[PDB]
């Protein structure tokens, strides 16, 4: 399907300048918000690869800007599978349609 | 210091390895008058501005002084995002 | 459009005394509340940037005089983007717009 | 029943790239994404058992890719009891009988 | 170096750390002659200088030659309040 | 930096001996429309780039740090390949 | 036009792993098989420059778990020239144009 | 498709003992038989992931009992793309028809 | 006769990105493309003098920013001899005639 | 370097400390036809030129490399005054 | 760098002593399509061109890279005599 | 027969270098290219034999110009037998006889 | 007009190798000939830049070859004056017409 990014930082602050820089660097649509404990919080980015691939870049550089910013782990995944989607909250919401 | 208001984004995917991290935005520079001039701008953006901002973009050799660009192929930078213009006493941003 | 600041501090004692430090000290509307688990709370304010950045200089230095707490991170963001309003809980609630 | 396979991962990121480098290596289907804190998230695939050791085997490798990224525990069931369906999450929803 | 006329200021709030304390003049470049060219220029202001003043403002890595601004994201500063400007032996200024 | 078409190569024999080795490309620079402008450069270019594609260009001393264009008497570098361009959340190219 | 990336590996087994991923990870199509000499084997892609760095990072990491087999080096081309397809074998082939 | 298991041994006697010792293994069939140089051979079966299983590990065993037979490197792929059988000699040809 | 350029590397991707920055240097028809075993593989250009020398010039430069690639040898002859292109595999092709 | 005209002098007594003792020249930009263009320069002027006279003028960091402006916020120098100018084999100045 | 045609030479006597056996170059700049541009350049030539000559010339601290040019106040520079210059897989000059 | 010298070199560009030198030393016939493997490559020419030695003498020092360029072995037959060139690739094939 | 390209060699058999050397690999005219003592002997060749650099880069290897010669200076110079060619003996001779 189309491309999913994740940034996963230690801490609120860390996270909405994540996700906040990740769509100011490229057309992505940022579709999440997820928190599984002890502070590790992920913001789920959604997109083209090329999009992606430069938002997840940009915004993990970002974080190190922040004071008590941390970054966990990134990663992009450029053709998930269709499986996904229905499981795990990368998908798209009716809230952001209209960044698509 | 020049005037810019962020038009855009450029993203590259093949470019050279200092270039990676780096956010690319298009920027169209501005008159002291607030009129968008026919010129233009792609600069890396360390203070995080979006779509619509008026910021201070930099030329040359001062786009790596921010010790984290120091090394890296830069000639713009965006160094500010701008808060309030003021000419003759009268704002003419913000 | 509204810029957007936020404290996060260890302690819910400490984030009601930042909250407070905020407010107080500039024209921003505290709006939000957010919890990610190991204690660390976030309190979310809005107004201008100058006036985010002098409360939020104001907040931090109010944990100082709470024992017990301690500010882990702060972040300004001079303008939002709007795909943040509908992810992350950083929007004017309704409750809350008297303060705007 | 048909058989179950759990990977749990330390963070979000590494969950995902889990469950997508499980569904592409064979013919299971990702039904199930559990959440117990301080950051464990598990996947759940179901599939036969020769599928599900095939991909259990290659989403852990792939959190190898995720930077941050660390696999906590992995187990397979060939083949569970009827009673674990009804109370654990691991049963087939009606949103994922499209992959089954 | 060019010659300038303070025009106004400008102020941002979010920019670089090491941008914190350089006060920011809006500058509309003169010519010759001394009539305002449609070109303009943000620059540092070591030199104190006012909204209606000529000043010298240079351009690039000269900016960052004053031992405060060397690290200093600046490509533009104010670096002489003009005095008189003499034109054929015939005083344009002052 | 500033967006560039790559129009054609440029080749030279009698040149610097720190001039070899380099890939000197034409490129013709293009607006924030997408037009081409009346104005080119002749750069260096470590991304491998062809006729026709689209690239970032910069200017001056930043085309000096690529960590062997650093004694390279080089003003001009194509520092990236452009994948796409994105002017008010449309895109422009790619 | 459509961007070329190269894999080249030290033994067939690790060529097809890395073959295997390519094409997995993101939307590229092997057109193509080289053999040099020296058990040096070369998998081709064709797609887009984003889609081919997504393939060939995510191709070098799978020849890891592959035992007796290594990267010897990759490539990435975002658009080579027409000269290329008519001698290299990295053109479209009317095998390959179904997954085009 | 249909899974692959590939050994790859260094001589051609032990790539014949190889794969003698793969298709008596299990249910899988011989479809491919690949030199790339330097003595590196490579015998390809296809079969159900658990048929291939079996019979890659005992193909290896039997390189074992030639003598100066060494296998070079083994991978079992469980779920091929349908772009490998175009490019790579993987695929059923229609002289292995019968052992299908 | 008209000039010929050759750059031997040792691999596959290496020769490619030698053909690809070769032709994209100056005014050279790629016509060539040889494999003499141990993984060395000659790429031949044809052209001026001036444009051969600053097409091998600057695809050397260009094999040393490919991981694992390595310039073997190379030579322009600036003048062959109209005995060399009966013999050797220098000579113009029908399928390169469109770029000469 | 370009050609200039030496049009008159910039005298300020508000300026930088390292500013001081810096002779600045009032100069127009002369075209290779020997026409005076609508665009000036002030620059330093080390090498000893007077009203009229014709000079070569270097900008950027080319101006702090005489040895007595290595840490002065230069960005435009007279490096030599004109004798000659031959265009096309035919004596334009001089 | 710059494509520019070689129009004449100049010459100054009375200079910066760094810049003694400096040969200076009248250049005018040509465009991407091969006519003469109404801007130039005064470059230091180390390449040794004549009069008509089609060559490149770089600007700014890139003509101090050459080892005997370091700290000699040039901001121009002929780094090659062009051969050749092929725009869209066409023989433009050469 | 007429005399045949045979100069082999490591490498395709060496062996270019190698007989463009020999047809332009002396009037000898480059007849014939030969590749053995390991990056060895031979050129025949046919000659008088003080032709062929001047030729093949000749050719050898200007592998000396080629970077990594390396001669292995040459040879010089003064009056080969006639069949030879019915089973080697030493005989005046047609498409050089317009240089014999 | 056309370049000019000189080696000077000590003493008259390696002026006569690097001429021959020149006027062989690339297309230019030896057109003069300089003695000016000390046995320094200059050869002059004519033609373009590029096959001028090529003829004096072949002209300075094959002195090597020359027992008792050694080249003592080059040169070459894209397109030389016009006063040059009345005062230096660089210019085309009547003899030397049909080679140009």
């Amino acid at each position: 399907a189309v491309a999913v990014g994740m940034i996963e930082t230690l801490g609120f602050p860390a996270v909405v300048e994540a996700a906040d820089a990740m769509v100011k660097a490229a057309r992505v649509t940022l579709v999440g918000y997820e928190k599984i404990g002890t502070g590790r919080v992920t913001v789920i980015v959604r997109g083209d690869v090329s999009e992606v691939q430069a938002s997840v870049s940009a915004g993990t550089e970002s974080v190190k800007r922040v004071n008590g910013g941390q970054v966990l782990s990134t990663h992009i995944i450029a053709r998930p599978h269709e499986n996904l989607e229905y499981v795990l909250p990368i998908r798209y919401t009716e809230e952001v349609e209209q960044f698509r | 210091m020049q005037m810019a208001k962020v038009c855009g984004t450029v993203v590259g995917t093949q470019k050279l390895p200092s270039m990676t991290g780096v956010k690319l935005l298009l920027l169209q520079f501005i008159d002291a008058n607030g009129e968008l001039l026919p010129k233009y701008e792609v600069a890396a953006d360390p203070v995080g501005a979006g779509l619509g901002e008026w910021v201070l973009v930099n030329r040359g050799s001062a786009a790596r002084q921010t010790e984290y660009h120091q090394n890296r192929p830069l000639d713009a930078m965006v160094v500010a995002i701008i808060d309030t213009v003021t000419v003759n006493n009268r704002r003419l941003y913000g």
